């Protein structure tokens, strides 16, 4: 740090990053009478006296089950139409073949989607199938990605409007504060960097999905505890109802059947409560994923570190088992240099301030440049505006400001 | 219409078999529309007369020029 | 003494203080460039002029009124310090 | 309000405000056998018949305990390096000593 | 045993609340401190600097 020293970057890097987000969980239902009692009618009559305990449990489980489908629909279903990519693929030098679908692969999933799917691996308990099959989610993802690469951000606001890809990327560089000629002059370098970054992502995956795996493990563990809990005596002579029903007359059997009923009912209540809490957590995660889909994929985000590290350019979605993966492309400055800087320049008893720029010196001459890239230029009255005199400003320097009109008159 | 969840249509007391289960009382149609009443695995149900079952459609299809 | 134990946290208070000081020093010396990538130095007044551009006011408005703004910031910090030493209910409730 | 009248400010004020946010809570663990039974072996044998009730409680408490550390790391650990302030402190007229 | 179960349940709910607060704090650290925010009243009243 110094009071007249600045550092300006002279190059850039294109970086691609991956983010994993859970969206939904498995849908299960439990039948109280079958779990607690089985086929015993004596147990059923004894159970009726704890009235309305099972209807509440069934309502809770059904609510969780429908909430999961609402989560998935909120995240992926955000396109009015199913856009398609043209057979001719000229996007400058950018190569999207890895993320684009290919018919040979199952379910017409992309290469990266197929890599993602391989990585993640009788007592009244049932598992219900989800409403949207995996092929439908893949179709949604392909529609989003094709709409992005063909129309930009216009398909989110209304009807899709075509624009050549290089021109759209130049718009995005304007969005992060760099000029368009910086893109047009370095187009092949940027294309090569993007292709290499995609290749590195593909290699890295095929060698990261712990967040998705934890959900599966927790659900399986909860079910295993629920089933294992049937073996407990809870104080009775045995844990089998068919053995208690024999060997004993009803007046003596009823008390031990009562002990079994109490234990199993408590186990069911514990299970349902923890399921409700887990579902609330998953709902929060799904809301985050839907917001990211709207703001990073359909648009360009100015929020810091929301979409990724660096300056956000664009994002591509992919589907994974019970979750979504975001590929974020970002711009990173590099190769910085040292200069001396000034607030204003005093010429002819006036103070000149930059229009959208910064004054720098290479030790002998003074130039005005843009802030995020080093493109020095001469200081003229087109680059600068006048305000007041030189007395007030602290750190003003003396230079000359070229007036373009004067040479023409002479 | 009545949906028996998870059972094969052979093991029951307009019989259409879905991955969700055995659906009785509804007629399958080749056309596709929006969902209305949801059944699992991409099958929906609606009334338009008798109750019908179909595969839901994600949306319209167009190609950007 | 009935099986109740309290476990120590992983990050001691000194480590959290070091993190906070690193964040604040990076802010006052480089601006917002250390978040995006490598830190890049810039004089403080120039960074504050950039921020006035960010809220919709021109740069000369800052450069012409620099001492007034500095005095206002110093007085505001003093008032904050006096106000605290006289507000933390959210932390106490936990 | 009028259809040709406007109001423009002619000065400004710099204001500093404080915001408080909780991040983490204390980490506690409980031993079921010691709490419920103490050192009684008869109580322990009677407790075994309500199988698997304590393992779930210990798992729940351990999950909360690790989540607290994840919270603190998420909030504060956002810098790659530990930057330092120069010994010479010329930031215009701004005074950050406090 | 019933007392222990009640205690653990309320602890789980409180932990979820604290997690929401910590996520808010992390977002504020990223967007108000590392950057300059254009969102209204997120960082504070007035125009954020
Ligand atoms: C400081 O820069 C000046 C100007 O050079 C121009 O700006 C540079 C950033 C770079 O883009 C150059 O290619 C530009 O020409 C230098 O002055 C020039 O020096 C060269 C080499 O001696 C000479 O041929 C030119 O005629 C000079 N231009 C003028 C207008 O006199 C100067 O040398 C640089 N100073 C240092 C210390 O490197
Ligand atoms: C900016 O960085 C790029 C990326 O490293 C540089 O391009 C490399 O240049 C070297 C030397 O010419 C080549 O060996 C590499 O193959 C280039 N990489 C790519 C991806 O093209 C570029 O030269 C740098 N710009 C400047 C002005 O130095
Ligand atoms: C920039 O130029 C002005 C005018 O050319 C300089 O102002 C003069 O400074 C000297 C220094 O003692 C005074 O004696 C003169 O009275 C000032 N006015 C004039 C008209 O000469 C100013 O010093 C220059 N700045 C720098 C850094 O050299
Ligand atoms: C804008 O507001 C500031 C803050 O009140 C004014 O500065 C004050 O001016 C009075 C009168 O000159 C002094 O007594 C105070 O000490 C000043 N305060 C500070 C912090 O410097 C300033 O005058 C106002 N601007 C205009 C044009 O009236
Ligand atoms: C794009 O990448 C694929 C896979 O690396 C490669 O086979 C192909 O030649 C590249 N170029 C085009 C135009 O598809
Ligand atoms: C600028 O110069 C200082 C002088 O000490 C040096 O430490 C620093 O690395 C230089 N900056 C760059 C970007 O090279
Ligand atoms: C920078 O600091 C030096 C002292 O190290 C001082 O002489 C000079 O006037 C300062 N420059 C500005 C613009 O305040
Ligand atoms: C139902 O049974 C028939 C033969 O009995 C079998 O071919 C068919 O696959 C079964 N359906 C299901 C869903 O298991
Ligand atoms: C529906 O499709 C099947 C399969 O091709 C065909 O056999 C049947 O005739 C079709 N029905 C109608 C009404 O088109
Ligand atoms: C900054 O504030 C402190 C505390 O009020 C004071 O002692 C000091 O003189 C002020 N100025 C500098 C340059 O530290």
């Amino acid at each position: 740090y110094s009071n007249n020293s600045i550092a300006i970057p002279t190059n850039f890097t294109i970086s691609v990053t991956t983010e994993i987000l859970p969206v939904s969980m498995t849908k299960t239902s439990v039948d109280c009478t079958m779990y607690i009692c089985g086929d015993s009618t004596e147990c059923s009559n004894l159970l009726l006296q704890y009235g309305s305990f099972c209807t509440q449990l069934n309502r809770a489980l059904t609510g969780i089950a429908v909430e999961q489908d609402k989560n998935t629909q909120e995240v992926f279903a955000q396109v009015k139409q199913i856009y398609k990519t043209p057979p001719i693929k000229d996007f400058g030098g950018f190569n999207f073949s890895q993320i684009l679908p290919d018919p040979s692969k199952p379910s017409k999933r992309s290469f990266i989607e197929d890599l993602l799917f391989n990585k993640v691996t009788f007592n009244g308990l049932t598992v219900l199938p989800p409403l949207l099959t995996d092929e439908m989610i893949a179709q949604y993802t392909s529609a989003l990605l094709a709409g992005t690469i063909t129309s930009g951000w216009t398909f989110g606001a209304g009807a899709a409007l075509q624009i050549p890809f290089a021109m759209q990327m130049a718009y995005r560089f304007n969005g992060i504060g760099v000029t368009q000629n910086v893109l047009y002059e370095n187009q092949k370098l940027i294309a090569n960097q993007f292709n290499s970054a995609i290749g590195k992502i593909q290699d890295s995956l095929s060698s990261a999905l712990g967040k998705l795996q934890d959900v599966v493990n927790q659900n399986a563990q909860a079910l295993n505890t629920l089933v294992k809990q049937l073996s407990s005596n809870f104080g009775a002579i045995s844990s089998v109802l068919n053995d208690i029903l024999s060997r004993l007359d009803p007046p003596e059997a009823e008390v031990q059947i009562d002990r079994l009923i109490t234990g199993r009912l408590q186990s069911l209540q514990t299970y349902v409560t923890q399921q409700l809490i887990r579902a609330a957590e998953i709902r929060a995660s799904a809301n985050l994923a839907a917001t990211k889909m709207s703001e990073c994929v359909l648009g360009q985000s100015k929020r810091v570190d929301f979409c990724g590290k660096g300056y956000h350019l664009m994002s591509f979605p992919q589907s994974a088992p019970h979750g979504v993966v975001f590929l974020h492309v970002t711009y990173v400055p590099a190769q910085e240099k040292n200069f001396t800087t000034a607030p204003a320049i005093c010429h002819d008893g006036k103070a000149h301030f930059p229009r959208e720029g910064v004054f720098v010196s290479n030790g002998t001459h003074w130039f005005v440049t843009q802030r995020n890239f080093y493109e020095p230029q001469i200081i003229t009255t087109d680059n600068t505006f006048v305000s007041g005199n030189c007395d007030v400003v602290i750190g003003i320097v003396n230079n000359t400001v070229y007036d373009p009109l004067q040479p023409e008159l002479d | 219409a009545v949906l028996y969840q998870g059972v094969n249509c052979t093991e029951v007391p307009n019989v259409f078999q879905t991955r969700a289960g055995c659906l009785i009382g509804a007629e399958h149609v080749n056309n596709s529309y929006e969902c209305d009443i949801p059944i699992g695995a991409g099958i929906c149900a609606s009334y338009q007369q008798s109750v019908i079952a179909y595969t839901m459609s994600l949306g319209a299809e167009n190609s950007v020029a």
